[PDB]
Formats: C-alpha cells, structure tokens, sequence
C-alpha cells in the first residue's frame, strides 16, 4: 500500500514507446518537483513494449503495460498509481 | 643444507614442510620422507669466481657438447659478477 | 518417398550426455582474442565454441590437479557463427554468442614523424 | 577447520570429504563394509591391523592412491593406538570377537581395548569417537559377551565424553554368523532349538544400513554424545525366522526340541577347538534371548536411513546355501514369514 | 630441390585424371566432383543415393575392376550441416591402382549398406555405426562391435570428450563391477600449440 | 578494460590485455596487469562467527547462515541497512537490494557519493560519461574539472593524451596542477572559477562558445565534499551556456560524469542510495557491509550491540569489525556483471573457483533469503538476470552504450537548489603515482603493488 | 517440406507401434533376465525398471529420432537375450553404489559450487 519507487522502462525509437517519449519530455520534470523524495527511475526497454513498475512496501510491486498510450493516458496511470487506487 | 622443522620433520630444498596440523604427516609412519641431501644452491655458492681479461666471455657448461647451449656473458658492471643462466658460475675481470 | 517432418531437431536422446551435463552448462561462442604477446593473426580466422568451467582441485597424495566434470577440455571449430549456433541448439546446450571484433583501419604516415606544425613531430627515431 | 580438510570434489573416488578415520577392527565384517563406504566418498583411511597383511588385501580397492593407510598395532600397547589415532579426526572402534582365545577373553576385548583407544584417543585430540556396543548389554545378562558390552560402553563414555554409541541387534549379511549360523545347522540335519524357538524374538537389522548409520553418524554434528539403537523394521519368533531361513535355502526343516542344559553341554562340547569354534556356550545363550526394546533412544530413521526388511536381501545371502536344482529361484517366490509387531 | 623434396610422377596423375572424367562420364547422375592430389590419389565425391550403383560398377567394370574393399571409415566435421563423411577406399588388383569414393549424411540420415558389393563392409559399416552413430540400412546383423556392452553414445565423435563419462571399479559392497560418473585425480591438460604465423600460403583462405 | 586471464591447473598465473577498440584497444594499467597477486593471500575462506570471548572463529555454513537469519527476523524497516563496496556486482546487488526489500528496508546505499538533488539518480544520463570513451577522438576541446584522469581512469587518460596528440586536442583544467603527460592549460584551482566560466566572464567561457565539439569532465572524486552539489550545479550551468550560445550540434553529450569505481554505475541504476547519510542520520541496528572496505563508517557512528555482517573476498577494512563473516567470490572466480562509467554492461567469465569454502555472492544472499523465511524467486545466474532486465533492462545489453539524452529536464531540476561552494581548492586523492598502486582491498593485499609504492618513494 | 527421407516409419503413428512392439517384447522379456542372471531382485523392479527407461524419451516428437530408439531398444534387447551382458551390464541400470545427490538450492549450496 505504501509506495517505495516508480521505474518506467521506455525505448529509444520504437513506436510505441512515443507518448511516454512525449510526456518524459514534457511533463516529467513538473512530477519531480511534485514528489522530490520519491524515485522515479527511467530506463530504457528492448525492442518489447513499454513499461510501468510500481513498487510497495516489503517488497510487493506490479507492473502496467504502456504501449500506444498518449502523454495524458501515461500522467492518467501515473496518478492513478500515486493516489490510494488501483 | 638439510635443516629440521619444529616437528622434526626434513625440510625440503623447495623448502616443503608440513605444518603441525596437517594429517598427511601420517604418510610417513612406519616409513621415511624422502629427502635429497645435495642442495644444489649451495654447491653452486661454492663455487669460486673466475677472472678473465676481456669484457665478453663464453660459457657452455664444460664438456663441450655435453654442456649446455653456448652463451656469450658481459662483463662490464664493475660492482656485480656475470652469471650463466644456465651453469650458475660466476665470471668477472680483475679489480682492484 | 519424403515424410515430410515439422519439428526441431533435436538429438539429445541419441548422443548419450547425461542429463546434468545438458540442462545445467552454458557454451560460449566466439572467435578467440589475439595472444597480446605476438603479431599473428592466424589464430583469429575461427569460431570456437567451449563450455563453462567447473570446480578444480589438489589431489592429496601429490598435489596434482583434480577435475569432475568431463567437457573441461572439449572445445569445438566452426567456419561460421551460424554453425556454431545451430550445433549448440541441436545438441540441446544454452549458449552464449559474442560478435567478432575486428581491427578498425588506420591511417598510417612514415612523413608525419616530421611534422612542421604538429603534434605528431617525434624527437627520436 | 585446517585448509587441508575442507572438502572439495564431486563426493567421489577422486574427491576429499574432509575426514579422516582410523578403523579399528577394519579387517572383520562390518570393518570392511564401513572402509569402503569412507573409502566411496575420498577419505582418509587408516587401518590399525593385527593380522597377517594377505588378510587385509580386500581392502585395499576400497581407497583411491594414497586413501587408505595399513599400520600395524597391538591392542595391548598404548604407544600403537598413539601411532594411529595421532592424526585422525574420527576414530571408529569395531573391534569384537564371538568366542573367548587364551590370550583375550571378553574382558579384554570389550572393557580394556575400547577403555585404551577411548583415552589415547581422547588425549591425542580426536573429536568424534564412534563405539559399538549391543542392544542388549546389560550388566546383570546371564551372557559374558553381553556384561563385558555394557560395561566397556560405560567405560568408554567415562572416558571419552562426547563419544556416539551405537547399539546394533544381529546384523545379517553375506558374512554375518546369523543367516549363516542358522543355514550351516542343516548339516547335524535336525535343528535344535530351546522351547522350539517360540519364546524368542529377534529384530535383525541389514549390515548396508549400520554401516550408513555409522557414517551418517559421523556426518551428522547433533549426534556427538548420543546413544543410537539400530534395529530392522520387523520383529520374529525364532521358530519362524530359523522356518522362512531354511525355506529361502530350499532345505528341509526338521526343528526339534532341545533342553537348556544339554544345549549348554553341546556348546561346552564345541568350545574345546583351537580354531574357531562352530558354537558356543555364550552363543548359545544369545541366540535364545529376545532383543530388548528401548523406545527412547534413536534409531537409523533419526539419521536419514530407512531400515532394509530381511525379506528383501535374505536371497543374496542364503543363494549360496541352496543346491544345483534351487539355485535360479527368485526372491519373491518363498512367501515371507510372519511378523510379531505390536 | 633435389635431395630433401619428394620427387612427383606426372604419368600416374595423367591416367589418373582421365580415369576420373572416364568415371564422371559414365555416371552423371551420382557423381559430383572428381579430384587428384598431387601426390598421385584419385577421389570421387558422389550423393548418398549412388552409393550402391558407383561401387557396383568400380566392382564389375570391366576397365575398373576394383574388387578389393582397403578400408571403410567415417570422418566428422560439426561445422557441416551433413556431419559425417563416408570414405571407401577400393584397390584394383587388374590395374594395379586404388581409388577413393566419398559421401556424407548426416545423423538421422541412413546410408545404404554396401555388404551386397563387398563382404568385407559387414564388420567396417559396424564400427562406423558403433563409433558416429550412422545407421547403414539392411544391413544383415547391425550392432555395437567395439565398446562395451551397453555402452552409451558414439565416442568417436568430436564433441564426445576424451576420457568419457563413466569409469569402472570393483564394489565390495555389491561384490561385483560398478560404473561412476568419471573422476580424475590429474586432469588431462590442454596445450595451445597453433602458432599465431600462417604455415602455407598455398591454402590461404578468402577473407570473407 | 578487456583482459585475458591465464590459469593453469586452477591457478591463475597472469593477466594479459584483451582488444576492445572502443575502451582500452590494446592495453591495461599497471594496477589491472599486476593486483591478481593480491588475490592469493589474505583471502577469506571460511564462514566465520564471534565466540565466548568476542574472537573471530571458524564456524559452518548453516550456523552462521542461521545467526545472519534470525538477526534479521528479529528487526524491519530503518533498523536494516547495506553498505556496497566498490567491487561488488550487478546480480549480487539486486539480490540484496530484494532481500532488504522483503524487510520493508530502503537503506540501501554505496560508499561512493553522487548528488541527489534535483533529478538525481532518476535520470541515467545525470551520472554517466555521455560522450563516451571513443568519443573523446572527435571533440576539439575538453575541460577538466576536479579530477586526476591520470590515476582515476589511466586509460581514459590514455584516449585524451592520443586526441591531442592526433587531432590537436585542446585541453583545460580547474584543480591542483598534476602531470597528465600532455600540456594543458591550467585555468587554476579554486571552485569560483566554475562560476567565472558559467557567467561568461572567463576568456574559456569565449573559447568553450566557439568550440564546435565541446566536452566538460566532471570527475566523481570531486563530488565527494559537501559541496559537490554545486560543483555538479555549476557545470551543469556551464554545459547549458554551451548548449544555448551554440546551439545543439545534434547528438553530442557535451555533458559528462567521470566515475572511478567499478561498482557504482549499477548501483545507481538498480536505486541504490548514493552515499552513506542515509546510514548516519538513522543509525541501524543490522548493518550488511557487501565488501565495504572504505572505511566509511565505523563503529562509532553505529550504537552499541549492533549486528555487522561482512561478506567479501579479503580481510581488510571490514572484516575486523564484523559479527558474522560470509566468504564471497572474487571477480575472477565468477560470471558477474559489470557497468561501465560509459554506461556499457560488460560480464566476467570464470576462470577459477572460489577458494575454501568461499561461494558466489548472489548465491548466499539467495540461501540467506530461503534460511531466514523470505526466498527469494531467482534460483540460476540466468533467473538473476531475468530480475535484473525487470528492474534495470540495460543491465542485460552486454555491449550497448547507446542512451538517451534528458540533460534538459536535469539541468532544469538541478537549478532550484543553491547551496554555495566552498573555498577549498580542488584536490584529487591521488597526487602522485605513489598514491595509486593501493586503492581497493585486492591491489592493497598485493605484494607486487607494495614493491612499487617502495620503489617510486624511494630509487635505491 | 523440409525434404527428409525416413528410416522405417512414415509419421508418429507407426513409430508408436513399433515402440510398442518393443516395450512388449522388452516386458515379456524380464523374468526370463531374473532367472538366468540371478538377479536379487523382483520382476516387478525390472518391470519398473523397464518402464522408467522408456518414460525418459516420452517427449521425442520426431519419428526419426523415435525410429533410432526402438532400434537401440532392441539391440539392448538382444544383447541381454544372449547373455552377452552380464550381472553387472544388467545392474548398471539401477545405479546401487551412487549416492543420492538432492536437488534443492540449499544442498547444493552448501556442498559445492555446482548448479
Ligand atoms: C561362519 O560361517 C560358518 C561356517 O563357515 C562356512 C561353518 O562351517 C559352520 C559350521 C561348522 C562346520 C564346519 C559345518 C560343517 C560340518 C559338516 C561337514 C558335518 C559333517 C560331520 C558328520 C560326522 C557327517 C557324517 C554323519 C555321520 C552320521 C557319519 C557354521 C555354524 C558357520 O556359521
Ligand atoms: N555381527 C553382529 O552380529 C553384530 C556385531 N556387534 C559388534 O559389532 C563389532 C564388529 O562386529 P563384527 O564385524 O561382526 O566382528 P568380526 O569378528 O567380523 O571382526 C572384529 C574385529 O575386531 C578385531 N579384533 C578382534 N579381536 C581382536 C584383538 N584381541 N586384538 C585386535 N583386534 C581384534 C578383528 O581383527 P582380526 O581379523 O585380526 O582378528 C576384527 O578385525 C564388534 O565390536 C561386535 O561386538 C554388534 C551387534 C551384533
Ligand atoms: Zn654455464
């Protein structure tokens, strides 16, 4: 329930990782100052899909998959994740 | 130069010896630990140094082709004798 | 006439491995690295395929060297690495494939040594 | 834990298990079962021997180049037991015999010889002692053989502390004088038995499964000062056990009864030959005595070992025991025997 | 040039070039290449399916009359996609000449025996199957010849390692012979002995 | 670097130079040609546990596994905390980065400081080398900021010494004035001047703006102060007058971090806290030091009683002061995983196995982790590796280098904290070659480095 | 196509008969191998025995690799009708003298370096 990290594994030049390209671009930096003691690790995915890694207390994470999703559907999921639902 | 271990044991001209601990002592009971008592170190120390008179010598071991293979040693560090690579004796020219 | 078969081969129930010695190694497959002590090449022509190594120890009576695995010394030639790969697949191993490296070109100048200007200029030949 | 001991290997002929072991008594019936299991895993064995070297050869297989050591020692002499225990870290004590020789009797084998390689032992810092007493020592058993048992183990434990105790009940085997004893009694061609057999029971227990125990016991660090009763899985009255032995030999039973004191008489007849005897009067006594039970101490199930029924290895023993025209019978052919249990 | 060198017949390597082509000539349909070493040996690389007919005609021919079987082996080279390589050597008695016939399969391949041509193939195609594992068709009685009994995979294939995988010894225990995953007190030790320097410029290869 | 190991009949006998054209191309340092001798002496064989006398002594695996366990059971939360040293690698960390996890720990940390304002460990690109080593061959000027590129990275050093040679290199340096074996220019040693070239009031503030090609070095050595923060502010402000007044040149990287341990590229990537203050400002009772051998925190810092386990290959630092030691493997007698100061993740192969009873160092945390209740899911290398795709994917791109860029969104991050500089003058560790030979546990154990620490302080 | 030529079967069909063919001769065959080696043990353990051996290949999808396996199968057969094997050949398949190696993470950590 508590939540420890956030990982977003997005890549390079494929396709579908383009929206959250967009939103990394744009509407990062304003959720790091929204939440600056939370870890938000991105790193970059093979030629799969996107990905979305949310991680909670003793050690118990899931995993929402981000592929063809637009910047608004991508903040849509991430504030879902950050606010006690889902 | 055979010298004894705190066990008695013979000590080696590798210098091999077993600790106290080690079981594989039992080897030996009832039986010998074969040791070669020619430290061949030694024998070469003994050897004396040669002089000669020129800057370059040679060396094959003696016997000629009984030797081993012919080496040509410089002398010219005053302070230090040259040594055979192969043989151990020593050469140098006169000082002093 | 033809049967006409659709599967993988797959020979591992023929060549008499045991199990372990199958399932639980690794093979590597690569084109050796030059020996950094010689100029000769002729040893990078190859792929070679070797598996992982296993635990090695003394043998108590003299010291020696004691293995228990049997593909400690088995390593293997190939002309290319897609022969290489398809024998570690049909022979059931998981393998690990690294790509050839090879000598970028260079652009050498024996006038350069003298340069007017440059840094290239050497102070001893 | 001394570099040189920290096991290495795959638990092979070629490997190093990190023990080494003095055997003493290796060269009898359960030594050379227990010297080549030691010998299976890459220990260090060294053999204690009184005997002449030819009858000690079978062992030597038993050991990679350099694993099994032969040394001569006397069970009478301190400075021997010193010589092979200085550089072992288990020390297992087998030594036994059935009869009584006019230069040791049951006193010296059971009481003195275990008392001395408990204390030179004990002195030269082994840290596993491994004695074998019986399952039914005790101190008041009309038996010699079992008396002189109960007090070398108590010997021993005064000696040695941290000692494991080991108390089998008649282990069969290929060379055992169980199976053997009984099948040899064809030849008299009658069986004599006190009561006809039908008061005693008996708990054999296969020779693979003690000589596991011992090593498991060895391996096992919980065991140090405990005492083990090893025993097989089934109880039988002797007339039926002595029955179901002549029938998987293939030989004619004619049980017949026969008194204690003229049993006595018969082993007093047979204890007069210089070599060994065929019987005995304390052999008398044990083979017609009930094995002891002695729930709360351990047992082969407390160290990993599933006991082996007699019905499944009795072939491989009394096979040599049957004629030309039985020899080629298979072992699920002689309808195994009844069991007294609970 | 003279004393150390191995002096060459050119007559022999003439006949045994138009031998060759008299050969492929006659054969088309099986035959693929046609060799001659320079040191006078004459191969024919021919597809699997003519094994039965080649032979049968460097048999019975009458101008080849090879009617000796020297010797039939196998060779194994992983990096083919058909691993193994049947070679029969044949000598003619009436010519006084040898020849050398080649094929390859690979392991679920069979190859047809060639017993009816040549008794003497009944132990060789044997060993071949005892020691690669090639299976040789109607053969009359096929089975292991050299190893042990029950003696599992085919050693004498490259990625078979040298000293196996099981070993011997006598139990006491079970009072007869055992077999155990192998163990060695000195492991063999593997030398590194190609030199980094080309050896024959004659053979070099294409880079690629 | 790339190497060769040379072993023969279980023993390593050598290292040799192995050719990777983009990182070292033939060569090795000293230090990496000669420290496989420390390996062969003061090595940890055996597990070990206290005695009644609080001595060190030789104990089983299974009881000190079993002491480890239930002093971890017995604790949660901020009473748990790691240390990771500076030869540790990537499946070990992920292994005990999950295993502390498990305890609803997030006291993960190294011994090496990175700044964590603003973006932090967030983005890859904040603390990586962006231009690359071969890179260094196309730039036309290079700043140096804080660092000894000479010792720290010997053959980085060797790739800007073959760019000013070749390509007429043009190199600058704000530090101590060490020998780089090339001439440089050296702009001074106080931190101000940072501020000199971020407001263009400098004379290399105008050859930095029409430099085509620019590069800017930060070393990780000068982020070790207090204030290195700003130090990293103030490049990044210098870096983004670069990208302004001249605009972007496509695909450059002009910004650029250079580390100097193995280990601390993937402990920023799997989310280890860089430093050890998390450590001091909540002293816990369970301390895991994973071949931590700097040094940096003591017994002191920690309150009394606390349990200190160590694992590692060497007695050194660490050892002494530990409840429970844990015998781990060294580099060469594993397949582990590597991260490059480039970024690039390069795996070690084994060449002899660990000595005694010592294990691979992912393996005892996964047999602690099933030992104390809280099994971990990975049970093969190939498992592990799987786990570390899932957390970090480039941990498994065994030669890839290739990463986006966001200096952008860091460079914004980074400008809403002004803590100031102090008035200390930049200086490296290590000031001269005798101060490079011993550095980490295995070169310290090393009779061969100690030769050359006594021949360079004294000829003879 | 694939263009592959058969040994004996032409799919998975009649390689099932022919491994039947073999098991049955093979199950017929145990009594008799217990009396002539005097073998301790049961017919019930060779039959056991017997049908452990043929579940380890259960897998094999290819009739070619099938079709070399039944012809293995049944020169092991013939060699154990003969009598060309011994005791031990035929023990061998029981593995009497191996310790029992566990498969667990933990065993196996503790004893040694092998996975
Ligand atoms: C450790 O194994 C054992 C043996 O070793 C193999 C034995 O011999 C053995 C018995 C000891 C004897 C040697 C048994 C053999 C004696 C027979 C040959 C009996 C022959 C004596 C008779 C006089 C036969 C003639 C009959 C008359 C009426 C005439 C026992 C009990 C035994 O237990
Ligand atoms: N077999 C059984 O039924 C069970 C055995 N017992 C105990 O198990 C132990 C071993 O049994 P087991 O193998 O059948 O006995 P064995 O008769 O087969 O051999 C006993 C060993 O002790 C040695 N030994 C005997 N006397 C002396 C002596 N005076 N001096 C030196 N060595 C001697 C023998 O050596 P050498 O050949 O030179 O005479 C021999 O190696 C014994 O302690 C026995 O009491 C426990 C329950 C019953
Ligand atoms: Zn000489």
């Amino acid at each position: 329930l508590g939540l420890r990290e956030i990982r977003i594994h997005l890549c390079q030049r494929s396709p579908g990782s383009q929206g959250v390209r967009d939103f990394i671009e744009k509407r990062y930096v304003e959720l790091k100052k929204a939440n600056p003691d939370l870890p938000i690790l991105i790193r970059e995915c093979s030629d799969v899909q996107p990905k979305l890694w949310a991680r909670y207390a003793f050690g118990q994470e899931k995993n929402v998959s981000l592929n063809n999703f637009s910047a608004d559907q991508v903040t849509r999921t991430l504030e879902n994740v950050l606010s006690g639902k889902a | 130069g055979v010298r004894t271990s705190p066990t008695g044991e013979k000590v080696t001209h590798t210098g091999q010896a077993y600790d106290d601990g080690d079981y594989r002592r039992v080897r030996f009971s009832d039986r010998q630990k074969e040791v070669n008592e020619n430290f061949a170190i030694d024998l070469i120390a003994e050897q004396p140094v040669s002089e000669v008179g020129s800057r370059v010598i040679s060396c094959d071991g003696g016997g000629g082709a009984l030797g081993h293979p012919r080496v040509y040693i410089n002398l010219d560090k005053e302070t230090k004798t040259g040594t055979c690579g192969y043989c151990g004796l020593q050469f140098r020219q006169p000082h002093h | 006439q033809l049967i006409a078969v659709d599967e993988k081969l797959d020979i591992t129930t023929l060549t008499g491995v045991p199990e372990e010695h199958i399932k639980t190694r690794k093979v590597r497959i690569f084109v050796p690295a030059r020996n950094n002590m010689q100029s000769g090449v002729n040893n990078t022509k190859k792929w070679k395929m070797e598996f992982d190594t296993r635990e090695r120890w003394e043998n108590p009576l003299m010291g020696w060297s004691s293995t228990a695995d049997p593909l400690s010394n088995l390593v293997l030639t190939f002309s290319t690495k897609e022969d290489a790969v398809a024998f570690a697949e049909k022979n059931g191993w998981s393998f690990d494939v690294e790509e050839r490296k090879v000598p970028k070109p260079k652009s050498k100048s024996y006038g350069a040594n003298f340069s007017w200007n440059k840094r290239t200029r050497v102070s001893t030949k | 834990l001394h570099h040189a001991l920290i096991p290495h290997g795959k638990g092979g002929r070629s490997s190093v298990s990190g023990i080494v072991a003095t055997v003493f008594g290796a060269t009898g019936f359960l030594g050379r079962y227990v010297v080549n299991h030691l010998g299976r895993m890459g220990s260090q064995v060294i053999v204690p021997y009184r005997c002449e070297p030819y009858d000690t050869m079978h062992l030597r297989p038993m050991g990679d180049l350099g694993q099994i050591i032969f040394m001569e020692w006397n069970g009478k002499d301190k400075d021997s037991i010193r010589k092979v225990v200085e550089h072992s870290n288990v020390v297992i004590n087998l030594v036994g015999r059935e009869w009584e020789t006019k230069n040791f009797d049951f006193e010296d084998v059971f009481v003195k010889i275990p008392h001395a390689i408990a204390q030179v032992s004990k002195e030269a810092g082994v840290e596993k002692l491994i004695h074998i007493s019986h399952l039914n020592a005790d101190i008041k058993s009309p038996s010699r053989y079992l008396r002189s048992k109960a007090v070398g183990e108590k010997e021993v434990r005064a000696a040695f502390p941290e000692a494991t105790i080991i108390k089998p009940s008649d282990i069969f085997g290929r060379e055992d004088r169980f199976l053997n004893y009984f099948a040899s009694m064809r030849w008299f061609g009658g069986v004599p038995l006190i009561s006809l057999g039908k008061e005693t029971v008996k708990q054999p227990v296969y020779i693979v499964d003690v000589s596991k125990g011992i090593i498991n016991a060895i391996k096992d660090p919980d065991a140090k000062g405990k005492t083990f009763a090893f025993v097989g899985p089934n109880r039988y009255l002797l007339f039926d056990l002595v029955q179901y032995i002549f029938a998987v030999a293939y030989r004619p039973f004619l049980p017949y009864p026969l008194p204690h004191f003229a049993y006595r008489w018969v082993g007093r007849l047979f204890e007069v030959s210089p070599f060994e005897p065929w019987t005995t009067r304390d052999k008398v006594e044990r083979v017609h005595m009930s094995d002891m039970t002695l729930p709360h101490l351990p047992g082969l199930e407390d160290l990993g070992i599933q006991a082996t029924p007699l019905e499944l290895k009795a072939i491989e023993v009394l096979r040599r025991h049957r004629t030309y025209r039985w020899l080629t019978s298979e072992m699920e052919d002689v309808k195994p025997a009844k069991t007294v249990n609970i | 040039t003279r004393p150390t060198i191995r002096p060459r017949n050119d007559v022999v390597h003439k006949q045994l070039s138009a031998f060759g082509q008299y050969v492929a000539e006659i054969l088309p349909k099986y035959v693929q290449q046609v060799q001659v070493s320079c040191f006078n040996e004459l191969e024919i690389f021919i597809h699997p399916d003519g094994v039965i007919p080649v032979l049968t005609f460097l048999r019975d021919h009458t101008n080849a009359q090879f009617k000796s079987l020297a010797d039939l082996t196998a060779v194994d080279v992983p990096t083919r996609q058909n691993r193994f390589e049947i070679v029969y050597n044949l000598l003619s008695l009436r010519f006084n000449s040898r020849i050398r016939v080649k094929t390859y399969t690979d392991e679920l391949t069979p190859i047809e025996s060639s017993v009816t041509v040549y008794k003497a193939a009944n132990w060789y195609e044997r060993e071949i199957w005892d020691m690669f594992g090639v299976f040789f068709a109607n053969h009359p009685d096929l089975r292991r010849i050299l190893t042990d009994y029950g003696f599992e995979g085919h050693p004498f294939r490259k990625d078979f390692p040298l000293s196996g995988y099981v070993e011997l010894r006598y139990d006491d225990e079970v009072k007869r012979v055992v077999a155990e995953p192998v163990e060695l007190a000195q492991e063999f030790r593997k030398f590194d002995l190609n030199s980094p320097w080309e050896a024959f410029p004659a053979y070099r290869q294409p880079p690629e | 670097s790339n190497i060769v190991v040379s072993t023969r009949t279980g023993e390593v006998m050598r290292i040799l130079p192995r050719m990777h054209e983009d990182i070292n191309e033939e060569w090795i340092s000293d230090k990496t040609r000669f420290a496989y001798d420390g390996l062969k002496r003061q090595r940890l064989t055996q597990p070990m546990i206290r005695n009644e006398k609080g001595l060190l002594t030789y104990t089983t695996w299974e009881d000190a596994l079993s002491r480890v366990a239930g002093m971890l059971q017995s604790f949660q939360g901020n009473d748990v905390a790691a240390i990771a040293g500076g030869l540790v690698d990537a499946e070990a960390l992920v292994a005990l980065k999950d295993l502390l996890n498990r305890v609803d720990s997030d006291s993960l940390c190294t011994e090496e400081v990175f700044p964590t304002a603003g973006a932090g460990t967030d983005l890859r690109s904040n603390y990586l080398l962006n231009t690359t080593i071969a890179g260094v061959e196309e730039a036309d000027v290079i700043l140096l900021v804080g660092t000894n590129p000479r010792f720290e990275a010997p053959l980085f050093n060797a790739r800007i010494r073959k760019s000013w040679l070749h390509n007429d290199l043009k190199v600058a340096l704000i530090g101590s004035p060490v020998d780089l074996t090339y001439r440089y220019d050296h702009l001074g040693d106080s931190p101000k001047i940072l501020q000199d070239i971020a407001s263009g009031n400098h004379p290399f503030s105008q050859i930095l703006k029409e430099a085509k090609k620019p590069m800017v070095v930060l070393g990780s050595s000068a982020l070790q102060r207090s204030d290195g923060t700003a130090i990293l502010a103030a490049v990044s402000n210098i870096a983004q007058n670069i990208r302004l007044s001249s605009g972007v040149t496509g695909d450059w990287k002009v910004m650029n971090i250079l580390h100097r341990i193995a280990s601390q590229v993937a402990a920023l990537d799997l989310g280890y806290k860089p430093g050890v203050e998390a450590i001091r400002k909540n002293p816990p009772k369970v301390l895991f030091l994973l071949g931590a051998d700097g040094g940096c925190i003591t017994r002191q810092d920690l309150p009394k009683d606390c349990f200190i386990i160590y694992q590692g290959h060497h007695g050194d630092v660490g050892a002494p002061m530990a409840d429970v030691i844990l015998p781990g493997a060294a580099y060469t007698e594993k397949s582990a995983t590597y991260v490059n100061t480039e970024g690039r993740a390069q795996q070690t192969k084994v060449a002899v196995t660990p000595p005694g009873l010592a294990r691979e160092d992912w393996k005892i945390i996964r047999a602690l982790s099933e030992i104390a209740g809280m099994t971990l899911p990975y049970d093969t290398l190939d498992q592990v590796r799987s786990r570390l795709e899932e957390v970090s994917p480039n941990l498994v791109r065994y030669d890839d280098v290739e990463g986006a860029n966001y200096f952008q969104q860091a460079n914004e991050l980074s400008k809403l904290v002004n803590q100031q500089l102090l008035a200390d003058p930049l200086v490296p560790p290590q000031l001269t070659i005798k101060d490079f030979y011993m550095t980490d546990s295995i070169s310290r154990a090393s009779q061969t480095m100690a030769k050359c620490v006594k021949a360079v302080t004294e000829g003879i | 196509g694939t263009s592959v030529k058969p040994i004996f079967s032409r799919d998975m069909n009649e390689a099932k008969r022919r491994v039947r063919e073999l098991y049955r001769a093979w199950y017929r065959e145990v009594p008799n191998t217990v009396h002539l080696f005097q073998l301790d043990i049961s017919v019930k353990q060779g039959r056991d025995k017997v049908r452990e051996m043929f579940m380890k290949n259960a897998h094999v999808t290819d009739p070619r690799v099938v079709d070399l396996l039944v012809i293995k199968g049944k020169m092991e057969l013939e060699e154990t009708i003969n009598v060309w094997k011994q005791r031990t050949h035929i023990m061998r398949f029981f593995h009497e003298t191996e310790a029992p190696r566990p498969t667990d993470f933990l065993s196996k950590f503790y004893v040694g370096h092998d996975p």
